[PDB]
RNA sequence: CUUGAGUCUCGUAGAGGGGGGUAGAAUUCCAGGUGUAGCGGUGAAAUGCGUAGAGAUCUGGAGGAAUACCGGUGGCGAAGGCGGCCCCCUGGACGAAGACUGACGCUCAGGUGCGAAAGCGUGGGGAGCAAACAGGAUUAGAUACCCUGGUAGUCCACGCCGUAAACGAUGUCGACUUGGAGGUUGUGCCGGCGUGGCUUCCGGAGCUAACGCGUUAAGUCGACCGCCUGGGGAGUACGGCCGCAAGGUUAAAACUCAAAUGAAUUGACGGGGGCCCGCACAAGCGGUGGAGCAUGUGGUUUAAUUCGAUGCAACGCGA
RNA sequence: GCCCGGAUAGCUCAGGGUAGAGCAGGGGAUUGAAAAUCCCCGUGUCCUUGGUUCGAUUCCGAGUCCGGGCACCA
RNA sequence: UGAGCCUUGAUGUGUAGGAUAGGUGGGAGGCUUUGAAGUGUGGACGCCAGUCUGCAUGGAGCCGACCUUGAAAUACCACC
């Protein structure tokens, strides 16, 4: 997350350029998630729900079309 | 006392405060203000107003070095980042970088227990 | 309410000068359904007040009006238990509601000998900032100005 | 005899295991420069740290534990489990073609070995975290949840312990029985076409009390082993064996009840989630609770103070 | 006894043409609570007395009380 | 680096008020081309009102009681 301002930017132009430098770089995230200590079973658990619910969407979300609502 | 006229601004934006210091090239400081010390106290303290008006009150008490070109480095994960520097380029420095320094284990050591609230 | 259905009410102007607002003025100062002891009154105190004053009854009102507007009020929000005091901007017409509703209020508590001579120096005081009215505006902007911090 | 079982040749992938070395980020502590009035924490506070100069920022040093990104319903192992990089020692699996031995096999009571975390013994180490403990709060109380500190322990060597929702709540081996979409790891032929090993989700017949399982079976079969016989009492008492201890393993009876239980169905409820409404809140205006009187009720009194209504939905009610 | 310092708001106390900061207490904003935040309200020979000065709490002198170091202590 | 002894520079704008004037003064004439009213210029302090300033352009004026102050004006001038 190193931002140079360049030559004859305004400022909000180098402020969203550092924004979305954070955002990409996933500081917040990675800063938020070593706050307290997670077990490795509730690790191993959270994990496995994420993929199942991402499963569970998908298989929705692609048998959605056939069906019609009116 | 004496001028600069370049320096380095350190933003350390918590959950609970926000400090500001500004300090030479080398890491001398030449005067700080801080959320706490601004007249907000408990719940007020911690919000992107009071880390504006602490780094107005920053700005104004190191008029004395002569401070027009500033670098900017931010570390923490606060309400008070973006207000910081707003009223940071508004008080009349002309920013030249921008810098996230927020620490980061490699693995590190073991955090505290989780709060049952 | 839960529908916002309605629309608005249409006002009629005062007998001998043709403006709403001093109706509306009227409308707020009656009591008990009795209309014409309110525009006894509020002529009795208008015409006292311009000729203390001398400019005219009903600029010299208006000026008056513009010391007791607010800009800003304070709104309670509970979130966890206790509760924020977020500042909000005032639209005009609740700006004249507040003005009005304020000065009738100051000049209600006095102790002079007749309500139109109680409205009179009010409002004589309010035109140069030292009614209760102004002190009650003057209260609500700073409060409004201490809980800055919460304007979202 | 070669078709089950095993050997030999070439290669592939992998956090499989034991031992040693080393790198970078971060936390804590020590020393020093700048600099000045707060920091820290919470729902809000306080205990706590600070003018004896903290917190913030810069430089140098010490020490311990764990390896961000890669990272993936990805991989390896009999299970427990295994994650930075490099070297030494070492186990298994799979694949392609070929030669070899010639039933050398499956299962297994007693027996032997391995076995998370906490715990025990002797000796080291100790950054961070954190049972017990102390203080601050919250509360009717609060031996708690929350905050500030904090010792065993967590780390290493050697030896005990032998238990977990040690779970796929599903013993091991072999055979047969329609499909679809993926992941990972080999090999053949000309991106296409095949053919092996492991693996995730859906689903057919069939099965099942249902829920569900469904070629990785809970379908159709064969071989061997372990275990069950209503709920409490009780995985407890006594005896034996094992252990330094904590305790582990084997394992009852009297007495008592008429049930205890599994899956699914309709409601109701939630300090569960969505979408709406009502003078239900919000914005306003005027009241009641205070005073005097009218009226009804309770209670008390009386010979009687007639009877009934008595949460909202009784109390200017039958009247 | 000699010396060294101080007495000011209800409390802590800062300061020759002056009396001040905070907290205690009253009410309203305010809600079911203390926060929280608002606003106002006094709280005055600056121990007393005399003496200089165009006026002294800010200067000097002395008496009431208190602290510290010493003296007397036969 | 702390203290003392010197010497100098300034500094010290209640209230009136041209006046960032402390009690006290020999005493209203010095200064000026031994480059001056006022200009450009650079500097220190400053309750920022008003001093002071290295140099020059520039050229030679300010100037003392005089009335608001209790006082008079670094007009030459002592002491703190
Ligand atoms: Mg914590
Ligand atoms: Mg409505
Ligand atoms: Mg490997
Ligand atoms: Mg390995
Ligand atoms: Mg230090
Ligand atoms: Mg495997
Ligand atoms: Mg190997
Ligand atoms: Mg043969
Ligand atoms: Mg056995
Ligand atoms: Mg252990
Ligand atoms: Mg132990
Ligand atoms: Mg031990
Ligand atoms: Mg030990
Ligand atoms: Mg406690
Ligand atoms: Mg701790
Ligand atoms: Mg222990
Ligand atoms: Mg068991
Ligand atoms: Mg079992
Ligand atoms: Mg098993
Ligand atoms: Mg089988
Ligand atoms: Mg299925
Ligand atoms: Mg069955
Ligand atoms: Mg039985
Ligand atoms: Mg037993
Ligand atoms: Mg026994
Ligand atoms: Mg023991
Ligand atoms: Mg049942
Ligand atoms: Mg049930
Ligand atoms: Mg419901
Ligand atoms: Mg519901
Ligand atoms: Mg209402
Ligand atoms: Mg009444
Ligand atoms: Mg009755
Ligand atoms: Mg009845
Ligand atoms: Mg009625």
């Amino acid at each position: 997350p190193v931002i140079k301002v360049r030559e004859n930017e305004p400022f909000d132009v180098a402020l969203r350029r550092f924004k979305r430098s954070c955002e990409k770089a996933g500081v917040l995230a990675e800063v938020r998630r070593r706050e307290f200590y997670e077990k490795p079973t509730t690790e191993r658990k959270r994990a496995k729900a994420s993929a199942v619910k991402r499963h569970a969407k998908k298989l929705a979300r692609e048998n959605a079309r056939r069906t019609r609502l009116y | 006392r004496k001028q600069v006229s370049d320096g380095v601004a350190h933003i350390h934006a918590s959950f609970n405060n926000t400090i500001v210091t500004i300090t030479d090239r080398q890491g001398n400081a030449l005067g700080w203000a801080t959320a706490g010390g601004s007249g907000f106290r408990g719940s007020r303290k911690s919000t992107p107003f009071a880390a504006q008006v602490a780094a107005e009150r920053c700005a104004d008490a190191v008029k004395e070095y002569g401070i027009k070109n500033l670098e900017v480095m931010v570390k923490g994960p606060g309400p008070g980042r973006e207000s910081t520097i707003r009223a940071l380029n508004a008080a009349g420095f002309r920013i030249t970088n921008i810098t996230d320094v927020t620490p980061i284990p490699h693995x590190g050591c073991r955090p505290p227990k989780k709060r049952r609230v | 309410p839960r529908r916002r259905v309605i629309g608005q009410r249409k006002i009629l102007p005062d007998p001998k000068f043709g403006s709403e607002l001093l109706a509306k003025f009227v409308n707020i100062l009656m009591v008990d359904g009795k209309k014409s002891t309110a525009e006894s009154i509020v002529y009795s105190a208008l015409e006292t007040l311009a000729q203390r004053s001398g400019k005219s009854e009903l600029e010299a009102f208006e000026v008056a009006l513009e010391n007791v507007r607010p800009t800003v009020e304070v709104k309670s929000r509970r979130v966890g238990g206790s509760t924020y005091q977020v500042p909000v901007e005032v639209r005009p017409v609740r700006r004249n509601a507040l003005a009005m509703r304020w000065i009738v209020e100051a000049a209600r508590k006095r102790g002079d000998k007749s309500m139109a001579l109680r409205l009179a120096n009010e409002l004589s005081d309010a035109a140069e900032n030292k009614g209760t009215a102004v002190k009650k505006r003057e209260d609500v902007h700073r409060m409004a100005e201490a809980n800055k911090a919460f304007a979202h």
